[PDB]
């Protein structure tokens, strides 16, 4: 019924409130924290951070806060990626208030103790090893730290020789740092907008400039190849790809899925996927491929990913990139990008209709721009894309400064010389 | 580990705004794209 | 008083002696299976079988093997690097007999028991792990990775994910194809030339073709970076070196020496180390840097080391560059290329010294040309370098293919791209 | 471990004919260059 409803304090904090129909509400404080904050000295500490959520803090005591959500059946959760930190939290309409004074301490009011902050390290190597189960993990993490050399080129997973290095005071500098009022963005989906912004005031203000950790970016070709015993390899190709919100990049959006192959139907096999179509006719049997597409701030990242069996590495690896090569060559009829656009829209539009979708493009829109860019605009924009545009972008990948990432055994993938 | 033999192999990472999220809840754990 | 006495077979294999007058003799049979001969299904067996030489074998029990050099107080070596794999055996006079049917089952009658084999295993990781001890083994490993793309960047020790996974047929298969006649050098110190071939031909006719394994060189320019907690940082700059035994390598070695920096005093600072003078002018208090030089049959490495602290990493880096840079701009003066020339002559001599030293000198050139070449001979060489040579081969690191690998926090080491 | 603060350190690899020469024996045991 209500629409949302931003709004930029003095601090320069936004925040944004849609009272829904149905039973669940669920805040989410996204404070502008991710991997690529932290220096040589200080890799690990978001990683930490984002374990410790449920320590002591100012105001309540790892115990109540557990016990607490439990209480009422709360969840929080506390999500990152290389530029943000969302900080969500799930709860029955009536028992938001609790819910909220513990979001409120975890991320205001903690407090790192010694002995707590050290039982908690162990947690770290417990994470990783199980988030380093799916090859897709180690090597679009390896790929990262390839393709950039400072800043986004930090992993999300603390590095082995952190781990129980990771101190007390640099929780405490990370957080005092980085989760300040400039760089957060409140957002409710079942909330009061005066009520919120009321408490967005008493508790969000707090000072710290950016930059603190290092801020900045820059983009170096490179390689990571991790041999391994497993039949299988997976590698990645990618150059830099448009920025975030910027034209160039919804272009690229649009090519990816002129290539972009996450399977629309169980069992089935793309029809439109020209990688899957080009590469399969040069390929063997069982392989898989997909069209990987990254925007961050200021650099992004597009190209493919490949997962071919020992022998069949470069062939599908090439292959895939003949193809791209083809629409660079400035090959692509008409007919495609309309599907490839229409299949973008419908994605982005599923994307968003669940409540947790929704919150999570709200509060990154609002760390981006500054405010809530509705859907139908959202949609005018990836229409506006040309069929050149697209082809255009596409020449940037084939003439742009290559970076790869794969794992398996490594007789045949090819090298930047290679293709 | 789960046997990745098979045409069935459809993972690839390529979302909208998010791009490798890793995600540490109080209660569920995981990784997506 | 006996010169050595080379003797190629019909097989194709080597063999010296030397009837020393002093009471200690030294077998030693060279085969040529280096690190370099095993491909990505292969990596780490020779680590294996380089831990595995008091196993079972035909004539011999393993517990036999090492009690009987025991009884008799012998020693048995089994040293290999990325080439070659020399199999050393010390012990008395008159003791020979006893220890040399020890070599003889050790190396032609291995017996890799699944047992046996399976309890080794673990002690790769053990001897994996001291070994990784000195930042150099794991940057000089990481080097050779680098720098090449297939055979020489096989790293001498085995990789972390095939430790357990050696197995048996693997060990009596690289055994087989690698431990042949015509790879082949036999060296006593203290035995009878006429009483050694017998033995020679009574047992080590063996057939086996080279490159069962995948012989080839190739060098490809590449930076593995290993971020670390350590204060220091250790780094090595190189590029393509000449081949071994070749003019063009020759000079490499006597540029070297103009730069290179192994202390030849205790407590003692270098004044002839340019690379030395020049980085400490720049460079800050404590620090250390040496010139690298590398020859392989079928590629070298030539360039230098450096450890430095957090902050100083480039300037030590790019300074140590810069001097080698001047050398290539023509600037170097007569005087220092003969006292180099007289530092590596003397050098040479001293390494052949000693039983050990000599024996290793003799094999090692047994492998390479199929004879001895005498010292003398190997000191005119080594004079004949111009000193401009010198200059033009230092041309080719500043013109040559960078490859580079660092350890330590890598906020201040420059990339490719830095220098 | 043993720390490495001073002028002391004097390590780097270059050898004649040997390089990264890696030795195991029944007794000893060893890494040089």
């Amino acid at each position: 019924p209500q629409d949302l409803e931003f709004t930029r304090l003095p601090n320069g904090l936004v925040i944004a409130s849609l009272e829904n129909y149905a039973p669940a509400s669920r805040i989410g404080l996204f404070i502008k924290a991710g991997s690529r904050y932290e220096n040589s000295n200080n890799l690990g500490t978001s990683h930490l951070l984002r374990l410790a959520s449920s320590l002591t803090t100012k105001g309540a005591s790892s115990f109540k806060i557990t016990r607490g959500i439990e209480a009422v059946g709360g969840k929080l959760s506390v999500t990152s990626t290389r530029e943000n930190m969302a900080y969500t939290v799930e709860c029955l309409r009536d028992d938001v208030d609790i819910l909220m004074e513990f979001l409120l301490n975890v991320t205001t009011a903690p407090e790192f103790r010694r002995w707590e902050v050290a039982a908690l390290q162990p947690q770290l190597r417990i994470d990783k090893a199980v988030a380093l189960q799916n090859p897709q993990a180690h090597v679009i993490e390896n790929l990262h730290a390839a393709a950039y050399r400072n800043a986004l080129a930090n992993s999300l997973y603390c590095p082995d020789y952190r781990i129980g290095k990771v101190t007390p005071v640099e929780l405490h500098d990370y957080v005092q740092n980085h989760f300040t009022s400039a760089r957060m963005a409140l957002i409710g989906l079942g909330v009061s907008h005066p009520v919120l912004k009321q408490v967005a005031e008493q508790f969000l203000n707090i000072r710290g400039g950016l930059g603190l950790s290092g801020a900045k970016a820059k983009y170096h070709g490179g390689e990571i190849r991790e041999q391994n015993g497993d039949s299988l390899v997976h590698a990645a190709l990618v150059a830099e790809s448009a920025a975030i919100g910027s034209a160039e990049a919804n272009a690229f959006s649009v090519l990816q899925h002129v290539l972009g192959a996450g399977p629309h139907v169980k069992r089935g096999s793309n029809a439109t996927s020209s990688l899957y179509q080009a590469v399969a006719k040069g390929v063997h049997q069982p392989f898989d491929v997909s069209a990987f597409n990254a925007s961050y701030s200021d650099s992004g990242l597009f190209g493919f990913y490949t997962i071919s069996q020992a022998a069949s590495a470069g062939d599908v690896i090439k292959a895939a990139y003949n193809q791209v090569k083809t629409i660079a060559q400035g090959n692509l009829s008409n007919p495609d990008v309309q599907a490839a656009k229409n299949k973008l829209k419908a994605g982005y539009l599923m994307s968003v209709e669940s409540s947790e979708g929704f919150l999570d493009e709200v509060g990154s829109q609002a760390l981006a721009a500054g405010s809530y860019t509705p859907p139908s605009t959202v949609l005018q924009q990836i229409d506006a894309v040309a069929d050149a545009d697209v082809i255009n972008a596409a020449k940037k990948f084939v003439s742009g400064r290559k970076s790869m990432a794969a794992s398996g055994n490594l007789g045949h993938t090819p090298f930047i010389d290679e293709l | 580990k789960r046997s990745v033999l098979c045409r069935e192999s459809l993972r690839g990472q390529a979302a909208g705004r998010p791009l490798v999220a890793s995600v540490s809840l109080n209660v569920p754990a995981s990784v997506r794209y």
